[PDB]
């Protein structure tokens, strides 16, 4: 790179010669040297021109090596490259200055192809324009990227394979619904029964609901076992999230009837009934939006962590201030700093039930500040979450559309190859290139 | 270098330039891995399957046993075939047929290559398609090109037996006309 | 497209000749063959240059056909096209590599006009830059 | 469920509270009185905020997009008449030149 | 003791936070109930919560929050001003109407 100051360094070496009382100075390394000349690079008809000492600055590439002698014409004195003449300019300017730039208007694939041809590596792109190179290359990459068991595993993981799969999917997306509606309705206190105690429908018609939820849980467990029997990697399946959901949706009934009221205290079965609602997550298999919601909740967990942290911090701060400002009052419900969490979380979310309101000037001032503070600390994760959601949705859209057109171009290519084979069979029944190819095939026809 | 290749191979300079421009145009400096070789053959043999034979001779062209074929590997192999003598072509052929490079071909080794070439004809052959028929082709070969009678053909066994024929000697001068 | 490895395939065909105990191998298909030459495309004064074997890779278009002989001048030895010289570069680079690109800075209507002139179809635009082609063409349609 | 004068008498009767809490309305006629009730109301409010914040950007973006689309549509339909005027003016000029 | 510029350190914000988080205890026990009126120690206990800001060293988000609150103070000023203006206007109208 630095070769035009070498005469200057040799001239600077004059300071050593008088102090070179060491006897011998080394004999000079004079050899045959010829001047710089303009060499002419004829790239696709466009003529570039440069000193050859410019090209010999990087001798590990195509232009700094002797490889370019494969492209030289002695009759015209020019190197001819049958390549694109608009990206060669960036290569030449890399040889001149020392930094390789990226034209923002250029397709990333053509740029990579030319860099691969000339021997340059994309790793030496200058920092001036290297973030945008990585941006475009990332975008380009992401844009361009058994009859009994595996057949039912293909049916499961793709309900739109056969109408049998469609019917199975539409019937497993029915017992979920009926179980949800049953668990909701079983608490509706209905039926005056003027003879006995007023009771909910769920314990009045006990066996009528036992039938329903037993049918539902049997269907759930049998379809889960079928998912297990079709799972290729029966350990990757167990570690999945839907497997955990199904397990924890079915077991609140097993664990329930094993320890039935033969041994019962009322403080332990409400937990088994609360867990019975987690089977509503089984709709994850049916709605793509409910899966994108999980994907985006997992993609931006670093934001929800800070949300929880800043939220609990602000809650503690404002609950302390409000408790000490509102502690002494007539019938103050701010009896404690934990008891002032409620108020604060009702105020930061702009809910305002009104069962706890301040009555002192300091309480009012600090509630008024707490409301705005909550607004601004909850307004931080919402843009990120909604942007990630829309981004993932529009990502899946384009993914499926590109997977659609891939089949179209594969159809194109094997149509073309069929046409070539038909052209061969036609020439066998009696264009300066296909002659030799057909002759090669004919020589192969020795096989019989 | 262009000059060391000018002297190592029987090619002229313009014929070296044409070959290099084509070679690098088809695979620039990611010279070739054993998978792109087969994808390059796949263009010339529709109606069939060429991957096995492609793999068979990819190792014949790979003089050193690296994972890739360079341009000197490519062009030296082309010169020893298109410009060498009949004996050199026959040595190349035998070394292709002999798999373990021991100096002798057993019925398994050439059976594999015969199956490989048969796979190239494709799905439908106009006459029948068999397996003991490739066995019969291997048998006819071992008939025509063996004096050992031990079910094994060797380097001199193949050289001296493959020379006496007539039609295959008129065939092996096909590689001299168009280049 | 693949025509520079054809000598390599012919040389690879050596494996069949000894096992070609079938009597006759087919006579070679030798014909009159002339070398590659640089042909000069003079597009609006801007001179492009390429091997003619590059243009004969797609013989269903204007440049791969004999249609381009309507634009030849025997006195100057050049093809002259009175067309835009900035979109012709994309056509030539399609003939060279095999994928047709789309310059993001170009008007979509001029691009479509040139592709229609040269016989190329917008359907073979490479996947690298094909979503943005569809974007711009959709916007242009709904704007007009 | 178990409280002094609990108005959470049923799971349908608890829909009201929830829809009043997810929308950040908070009338206050139904409020929890237990630690678990308070914790889960506090989570319900934020959950409602985040599940209602999903369609609003799409709706407002579509609205503004369609409005600015109609604007440009009428403006282009205006200038089309101008260029038609231009062309038949030119043809009248050619006939007058004849 | 590790501060190179022991005056640039004192002027920093975290230094002020640490000082005002530690002193409500010193000032507290110096003037203990040997001399006490109940209207002055609740202020010492309220300031004891400002030590929760010492988490600024641990979470980068809590520092970015301060950086962005300082970067856009010209907007918070107008927020406070317009809010006060609107409050006065609507409180006047509502008082005279009610």
């Amino acid at each position: 790179g630095v070769a035009a100051w070498l005469p200057f360094a040799r001239a600077a070496a004059i300071g050593w010669m008088p102090v070179a009382n060491c006897p011998m100075p080394l004999a000079p390394a004079d050899k045959n040297k010829r001047q710089d000349e303009l060499i002419v690079l004829n790239v696709s008809g466009r003529r570039f021109q440069t000193w050859r000492t410019t090209l010999e600055r990087y001798p590990d590439t195509l232009l700094g090596s002797t490889e370019k002698e494969f492209f030289f014409n002695e009759d015209t004195k020019e190197y001819f490259f049958d390549r694109d003449p608009e990206v060669f300019r960036c290569v030449l300017n890399f040889y001149r200055t020392g930094k390789l730039h990226y034209p923002r208007y250029e397709c990333i694939s053509a740029y990579d192809d030319e860099l691969a041809f000339y021997g340059i590596l994309p790793e030496i792109i200058g920092d001036c324009c290297y973030e945008e190179y990585k941006d475009r290359k990332r975008e380009n990459a992401e844009r361009l990227m058994l009859s009994f068991r595996q057949t039912m595993w293909r049916a499961f993981e793709n309900p739109h394979t056969s109408t049998l799969a469609l019917v199975f999917y539409y019937v497993t997306g029915f017992f979920i619904a009926v179980s949800v509606i049953t668990n909701v309705v079983e608490t509706v206190p209905c039926g005056t029964v003027p003879g006995s105690k007023e009771l909910p429908c769920g314990e009045r018609y006990s066996v009528a609901f036992f039938c329903l939820d037993t049918a539902c849980v049997m269907i759930f467990t049998v379809e889960y076992l079928l998912r297990l029997f079709a799972a290729p990697s029966r350990y990757r399946f167990i570690r999945s999230v839907m497997s955990i959901i199904d397990v924890v949706a079915i077991m609140p009934y097993y664990i329930g009837l094993v320890m039935t009221n033969n041994e019962d205290v009322s403080g332990a079965f409400v937990t088994l009934r609360v867990f019975r609602v987690f089977r509503i997550f089984k709709f994850s298999r049916h709605s793509q939006g409910l899966r994108i919601l999980g994907y985006t909740l997992k993609s931006c967990a670093s934001e929800l962590g800070f949300l929880l942290f800043s939220l609990t911090m602000a809650i503690i701060i404002f609950a302390t201030v409000m408790f000490y400002a509102e502690k002494g009052s007539s019938a103050s419900k701010f009896t404690s700093i934990p008891a002032s969490f409620w108020y604060t979380i009702v105020t930061m979310t702009t809910l305002g039930y009104g069962d706890m309101v301040p009555k002192t000037i300091a309480g009012k001032i600090f509630g008024s500040i707490c409301s705005l503070s909550g607004v601004l600390v909850i307004a931080l994760p919402v843009p990120v979450i909604v942007s990630n959601f829309s981004r993932i949705y529009h990502q899946n859209q384009r993914a499926d559309k590109r997977r659609a057109q891939k089949k179209a171009r594969l159809a194109r290519i094997r149509v073309a190859k069929t046409g070539s084979s038909n052209a061969y069979l036609h020439s066998k029944r009696n264009s300066l290139i296909e002659s030799q190819h057909h002759h090669l095939l004919h020589c192969l026809e020795k096989t019989t | 270098g262009l000059e060391q290749l000018q002297e190592q191979t029987k090619f002229t300079r313009k014929e070296l330039q044409v070959l290099y421009r084509g070679f690098k145009n088809e695979c620039p400096s990611g010279i070739v891995n054993e998978e792109n070789f087969k994808q390059i053959y796949s263009q010339f043999f529709p109606q069939g399957d060429s991957s096995t034979y492609a793999t068979f001779l990819f190792n014949a062209f790979d003089t050193n046993h690296d994972g890739s074929v360079s341009f000197e590997d490519f062009v030296a192999g082309l010169s020893v075939i298109l410009r060498g003598t009949v004996d050199d072509r026959l040595n190349w052929a035998f070394n292709l047929y002999d798999l373990n490079k021991d100096g002798c071909i057993t019925k398994e080794e050439m059976l594999d290559i015969m199956k490989s070439i048969y796979d190239m004809m494709g799905k439908y052959t106009y006459p029948a398609l068999r397996e003991e028929a490739p066995r019969e082709h291997v048998e006819s070969f071992f008939q025509k090109m063996d004096r050992n009678k031990d079910g094994v053909v060797t380097i001199e066994e193949f050289i001296e037996s493959c020379q006496k024929d007539e039609n295959i000697m008129r065939s092996m001068q096909l590689f001299d006309n168009v280049i």
